[PDB]
């Protein structure tokens, strides 16, 4: 019914059967720049389907007390075969991106998460008088791992659940477009994110368009002899890429 | 106009329909209204929602920041200087920060006073003063000194006035090398991501320099002046929610991990 | 410019800041950007050859977008927007510098967000003149606004 | 060549002038006006239409 | 209006034509755009020049000369004269001389500031000053002293001003013997060419005279003019390569040998 | 007797008037506008025309 | 006049003044596979200017004593940017190729050499019971050298010039799309090569669809004082690339 979708792009499908209904940006679908709305000069190389298929992250799995995960998107995807040398090539780039993440489980376990993506998460540090280090801030495809309490370090990120890394409510993050996965209701979430920027391209090693997040605000629960290996797993493609300025690679 | 919706009489039903549930997890609110679980009767709400506007919400002359300057000092040392920079204030930087992009022209107002230092000299009366405001552009020739040539102003912008007039008033058009202000930055300056982290990476706005144009006296005074901002004409996207940790830094984000909620006795406790 | 040993050797080199590099600082678009703060637009590079007649040679004349540092051979600054300059007849030739940046406007200023990229030069071929005529020789640059700037 | 237009008033119980005297459109005061709304972008972000008085699954 | 040319798209090309190369030596430059050398997009380019006119870039008021007065002094001689002489500043100066001729009316505002001088009498308490400015074409009355009937102003015009008011204004209108303002003279006074040389024998523009109203008072007072220059209306023939020496003199255009860039390390050295 | 005009406004998103006080010209504030241009005088001072795609000798 | 010509590709322009009119194929202007000859029933990649842009070879220098080179076309490219990925990345792939040779000399010099461009160039070995080793076949941009006499080695090839490496006489390589480059004619010579196969669409690491081969028939000679350094340097670029079976890279 309409628990059930499949999206095909370029090489890769995904079907999925226990679904919520497909969560839109701002009400924008993912398209290419306009000549209205243009900069660079260069006539604009268009992978199609060489980067707009599918591509999966690390897992991980959930832990009963698990504080919860995040990525950065342009560098979680940065070494993801083609889209990944399309950006290592070019000065600027562009694309949208459909983010699908799945959780399943048997009937008898309970839990739920939100599923957001944030736009600008820019990240605070744990040391007040001083600034996140590269590798706490993103892994690439490794998910990186928020606290469940107040943690510390000179470079570390300042990884409270509660202030989802900025200094914010967690619970307030609900205004970016997200979805849950409850298992009593379904095994995965979909959101499609629009390219949302100051500019119409950008460069993609200096500047995170958005963060997934990925927060267990019901932790995972069961009963002895249920399984207790419950994975959570993210695959996501790029959509409409355009990149221009091509150079030598970074 | 910007009414709110009317509510609709409602009478008794026993149907199929179920406006009572729905699924969450699917990503948007409900649209249930009071017509959908009581009975209801009509109300003609001629309520309006015109302060909810992003307009008047933003649009107020806010103290972004103060400095002082002295009519006396060491080798013209008698200039105040600062940095473009509306994160230092509180109140203003929490509602800027409710968007991530914005595009506005900016309204500036300048409120001058000023006080007397405690002396010993006798004779103190003196004529009225008169300050010169001055921006300089980043790359713009610099003041060191008061009397310096850099005051000359040929084509930087500059406001001069005399204490007792009303407050200096000046009109600034959006200016972006973007389409948009950035509230916001998850990036780096560099390449090689070596740099800084954050939003001050992008704020490179210029410096305002601050002086008396009147020679010294012998009496010693020390002048401050409040700097306003009042945005206009503001078009803004992408909502953020509302910081709850206090602000600790102008150049970044960095907090102090807070609670979301005072707490209470118990969760059916009427004493909150 | 000279006679070569060897193949692709550098002949020039520097960043596109075009209000603060000492290459155009001081050119007429640096003295007219130096009264703005910010500036767009792309840019031309004309090159003539003032060389004898009976001299010949071909060159690279190429720019690397940001996001790598300026190419170290001429393999590498291939890659970017270059042309292939014939010295022949003609003794002049230009290359376009197109705009490209993230933003409408870049600052006249460094800066590090609005990085410029490089532009350089590399030997295509060698100049290869007769007996009796000397190998060492000079080549003027000039520059000027294209009809795109602001 | 100013233009009228009305001033807010209370619902439920009048024009005014405006000039401008710049060659700016920076020198404008304030547009501040009733617009308009639009937060189905945010509320309702979902490709597959919900009816309200329907079951949101199947 | 102003707008920049756009973008048109372009394709691959192999043909005979030859829009890369040229000839510098026929004193014109190359029309090449983008869509010669590399595949363009179409980009439809809505920015425009305005800040480029010549009327944007020189309509600003500078800070053209400054001098002073005292209301004490001996014989009479308590008054500032200035030589009318755009020269002496090196800002305005700069700009101006990027045109060999010119033709335009200027707006002026005088900033007039004043304060206390060392003392050591008590009882310095007194009224508001009014100023009084004066311009004697070449030829007129002189003042030779403050109280001398040559400031009596019967045709020459004045202005005279209290403080505490806005600053004053007043416009010139063009005013040359020729039909445009030359900022440069190669040539002589006189026929032997026995006079100076250059610019400043076409400088006979008149001279300011400038006095307090007032009548002396036991606390002395030293008073401080600035004069701004605003020119309008510009039009403007036969740019000029900008200076790189630095000014010497007003009267002249003695220079001091200048390099034309700063150096570096190499010619292929990124580090400039 | 005021003359009605333009404000400069963004591209790819209004008038103000103008009335003179005074008998001398002089008086009248800057003509700051979009105007024209014509860089040909200096750019391309050539009496035998050039044609941008064509070799510039013979 | 007909002497000058230019050529602008991708963010690639080469202008030549001194050259020979255009080469081209067989009488066939490089094209995209059309529906009615096809096999694979993907969505093809077409990466445009990002591929079709010029590369350059590894430069020579001509000696007076030199015997010749040559390159393999889909090895020599292998490494060249984005056209080299997106041969990494995929199991089949077509493109045409413009082929530029530049040699420029004083007037004063004299020689003269064949450029041709020669499909299917198998190379016989020089020990009769074996078979060559790859690096005496291919080393990328770099030019294999060919000898001026009987060459010799288990695995080396037969590269005496005078067979032109595959049994056949020099002479008659002038079948095949060519163009010569006569140091008091012209300083460049130009050859388009469409793509010619058995095969719609062919692997590009399994094989070299042509051969460039340079070879001097009149040697370099000079009188002294005159340059002795005149280079040989050879610039290249794919046209209508397009790319199929998506995989992980090799
Ligand atoms: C002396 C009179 C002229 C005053 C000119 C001051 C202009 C300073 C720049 C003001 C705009 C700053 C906008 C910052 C908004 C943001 O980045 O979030
Ligand atoms: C006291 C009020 C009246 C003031 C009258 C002052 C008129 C002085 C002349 C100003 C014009 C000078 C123009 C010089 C331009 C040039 O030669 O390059």
């Amino acid at each position: 019914s309409d628990r059930v979708r499949s999206i095909t792009l370029g090489n890769s499908t995904i079907t999925t059967q226990e679904c919520a209904n497909v969560v839109v940006g701002y009400g924008t679908w993912p398209t290419y720049l306009r000549d209205e709305e243009a900069t660079a000069e260069d006539q604009p190389t268009q992978p199609d389907v060489a980067t707009c298929r599918f591509y999966t992250l690390e897992s991980v799995m959930w832990q009963q007390s698990s504080p919860g995960w995040w990525w950065k998107f342009p560098d979680a995807l940065s070494n993801m075969g083609l889209f990944g040398q399309n950006m290592q090539y070019h000065y600027l780039g562009r694309a949208g991106y459909t983010l699908h993440v799945q959780c399943n489980a048997s009937k008898f376990h309970q839990g739920c998460l939100l599923v957001v993506c944030v736009p600008e998460a820019e990240m605070g540090c744990a040391t007040i008088a001083n600034k996140p280090d590269q590798k706490s801030l993103s892994n690439g495809e490794t998910a990186n791992v928020f606290d469940s309490q107040n943690t510390s370090g000179q470079t570390a990120v300042q990884a409270n659940v509660i202030n989802a890394g900025m200094g914010i409510g967690v619970g307030n993050l609900t205004i970016f477009p997200h979805q849950w996965i409850n298992l009593r209701t379904n095994n995965s979430a979909t959101i499609v994110m629009p390219y949302v920027n100051s500019v119409p391209m950008d460069n993609m090693f200096r500047h995170n368009n958005f963060t997934l997040m990925i927060i267990p605000f019901a932790p995972l629960s069961y009963s002895t002899g249920a399984t207790t290996y419950v994975p959570i797993t993210v695959t996501v493609a790029p959509m409409c890429a355009e990149y221009n300025g091509l150079r030598l690679a970074g | 106009i910007a009414r709110v919706a009317d509510t609709i009489s409602s009478g008794p039903v026993n149907s199929e329909s179920i406006p009572a549930l729905t699924a969450a997890e699917t990503g948007h609110t409900s649209q249930v209204v009071p017509a959908d679980t009581m009975q209801t009767r009509h109300v003609k709400n001629y309520h309006s929602r015109s302060e909810s506007t992003v307009e008047n919400f933003l649009c107020r002359s806010a103290c972004v920041y103060y400095t002082t300057y002295k009519n006396h000092g060491t080798d013209g040392d008698n200039f105040a200087q600062w940095v473009i920079n509306t994160r230092q204030v509180a109140q203003l930087r929490r509602k800027l920060e409710m968007f991530t992009y914005a595009r506005f022209d900016l309204e500036l107002t300048f409120v001058i006073t000023s006080s007397q230092e405690q002396s010993t000299i006798k004779g103190q009366d003196s004529p009225v003063l008169t300050h010169q405001i001055m921006y300089v552009p980043p790359g713009g020739p610099v003041p060191t000194k008061i009397n310096s040539y850099s005051w000359q102003t040929s084509t930087n912008p500059s406001v001069f006035w005399t204490e007792g007039s009303a407050p200096p008033r000046i009109s600034i058009p959006f200016i972006s090398i973007g389409n948009a202000y950035s509230m916001f930055y998850d990036g780096w300056a560099r390449f090689d991501k070596q740099g800084t982290y954050g939003i001050n990476t992008l704020n490179n706005m210029g410096t305002l320099y601050m002086r008396h144009v009147n020679d010294g006296s012998p009496g010693p005074i020390v002048s401050t002046v409040r700097i306003y901002f009042k945005p206009k004409h503001v078009k803004t996207w992408v909502p953020r929610p509302p910081r709850l940790c206090q602000y600790q830094k102008a150049g970044n984000v960095n907090f102090e991990p807070s609670g979301v909620t005072e707490g209470r006795t118990e969760i059916t406790a009427m004493q909150t | 410019v000279q006679s070569n040993s060897t193949n692709g050797s550098q002949v020039f080199g520097f960043p596109l800041i075009p209000g603060a590099s000492s290459v155009l600082n001081r050119t007429l678009l640096g003295e007219i950007l130096n009264y703005y703060t910010h500036w767009s637009g792309s840019i031309k590079l004309t090159f003539m050859f003032c060389g004898s007649a009976m001299a010949t040679g071909k060159f690279l004349l190429a720019y690397s977008p940001p996001g790598a540092g300026a190419p170290t051979t001429r393999k590498e600054a291939m890659l970017g927007t270059h042309v292939i300059w014939d010295v022949g007849l003609q003794s002049s030739c230009v290359l376009c510098i197109p705009w490209i940046s993230q933003t409408h406007y870049r600052y006249v200023v460094m800066d590090e967000y609005t990085a410029g990229g490089y532009i350089t030069c590399w030997y295509q071929t060698n100049i290869v003149v007769p007996a009796d005529t000397q190998s060492d020789c000079k080549i003027l640059c000039f520059v000027s606004a294209c009809n795109d700037f602001s | 060549g100013a233009q009228v237009s009305t001033q807010k008033t209370g619902a439920h119980e009048i024009h005014y002038t405006n000039m401008n005297y710049y060659k700016d459109s920076a020198s404008n005061s304030a547009n501040r006006q009733e617009f308009a709304q639009d937060p189905g972008k945010f509320t309702e972000p979902v490709k597959d239409i919900m009816i309200k008085s329907m079951p949101a699954l199947n």
